């Protein structure tokens, strides 16, 4: 039997696919460790390595990417989890070697295969402390070419009154996701500051591993794919919204939490922001 | 529970390492340049260390 990690169910995500929407034809480029394409509760639909020792984007070496594409797109069917938008056309831009880290230039390289490919949605699980011209350039220049990009908002935690918001998801053209348990309360390692969007899931989040496990991970990681999962929902229901659109659909249908600082516009409501008027509940 | 060590930044990794294991000896800590982008996942067993070109640490070491 397939179970439904809790966090799905949090941001309404049963709601769409009750109405018929599960992300069909949306395509998603999860720019990560890569995406273990053997895993039986995932299909992948194509990518490429940016990585220039580990050329092959369908082995991840980390674990950290196929997590974060169960999150976004696990198949509905009888095993495993199931994903926010599971019939979405998943990509893996593998970018990080089996270490988790990566080069900026490899970043970049992969968000420019990804608008060179006609994805829909990035989702970056993935930042640093600093950023680059070049990094702010490859962001600003998808989402100018019509992408939704996601991306974590790191996990700094507090740090007075300072913003601890990492890059990409520090930039304005980016939506900076930070993490929330079952009980909508901030993770403590949740990343803060004024560039803080929305909120998802980022506690025990259970996704798929590579070697067809499945595991409990914590993170903004894991928040973001919820977002970008739900991205790809809302275009499956309204294919010609853009990208300005999606985005503003989840700012302006969140559930207020606590102040902006710490929890951004709220948790998003996937449910609500698909509706066609959109109000916070 | 000691989990930042800000004292540790312009240290050798050698020295951080050693610290950083006195304090937290079940520590799995990676070594990475710092200016790289990693996954941000939260791994309270974990410590990174980001160093500069000299295997100095360049930035306040932490767990997650
Ligand atoms: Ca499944
Ligand atoms: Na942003």
């Amino acid at each position: 039997a397939q179970s439904v990690p809790y966090g799905v169910s949090q941001i309404k995500a049963p709601a769409l696919h009750s109405q018929g929407y599960t992300g069909s034809n949306v395509k998603v480029a999860v720019i990560d460790s890569g995406i273990d394409s053997s895993h039986p509760d995932l299909k992948v639909a194509g990518g490429a390595s940016m990585v220039p020792s580990e050329t092959n984007p369908f082995q991840d070496n980390n674990s950290h990417g196929t997590h974060v594409a169960g999150t976004v797109a696990a198949l509905n069917n009888s095993i495993g989890v199931l994903g926010v938008a599971p019939s979405a056309s998943l990509y893996a831009v593998k970018v990080l070697g089996a270490d988790g880290s990566g080069q900026y230039s490899w970043i970049i390289n992969g968000i420019e295969w990804a608008i060179a490919n006609n994805m829909d949605v990035i989702n970056m699980s993935l930042g640093g402390p600093s950023g680059s011209a070049a990094l702010k350039a490859a962001v600003d220049k998808a989402v100018a070419s019509g992408v939704v990009v996601v991306a974590a908002a790191g996990n700094e935690g507090t740090s007075g009154s300072s913003s601890t918001v990492g890059y990409p998801g520090k930039y304005p053209s980016v939506i900076a996701v930070g993490a929330v348990d079952s009980s909508n309360q901030r993770a403590s390692f949740s990343s803060v500051g004024p560039e803080l969007d929305v909120m998802a899931p980022g506690v025990s989040i259970q996704s798929t591993l590579p070697g067809n496990k499945y595991g409990a991970y914590n993170g903004t990681s894991m928040a973001s794919p919820h977002v970008a999962g739900a991205a790809a929902l809302i275009l499956s229901k309204h294919p010609n919204w853009t990208n300005t659109q999606v985005r503003s659909s989840l700012e302006n249908t969140t559930t207020k939490l606590g102040d902006s600082f710490y929890y951004g516009k709220g948790l998003i409501n996937v449910q609500a922001a698909a509706q066609h008027h959109h109000h916070h509940h | 529970m000691k989990t930042e060590w800000p004292e540790l930044v312009g240290k050798s990794v050698e020295e951080a390492k050693k610290v950083i294991l006195q304090d937290k000896p079940a520590a799995q800590i990676i070594v990475l340049p710092v200016g790289t982008i990693v996954t941000m996942e939260y791994r309270i067993d974990r410590v990174r260390l980001f160093v500069d070109r000299l295997d100095n640490i360049a930035q306040v070491p932490r767990v997650g």
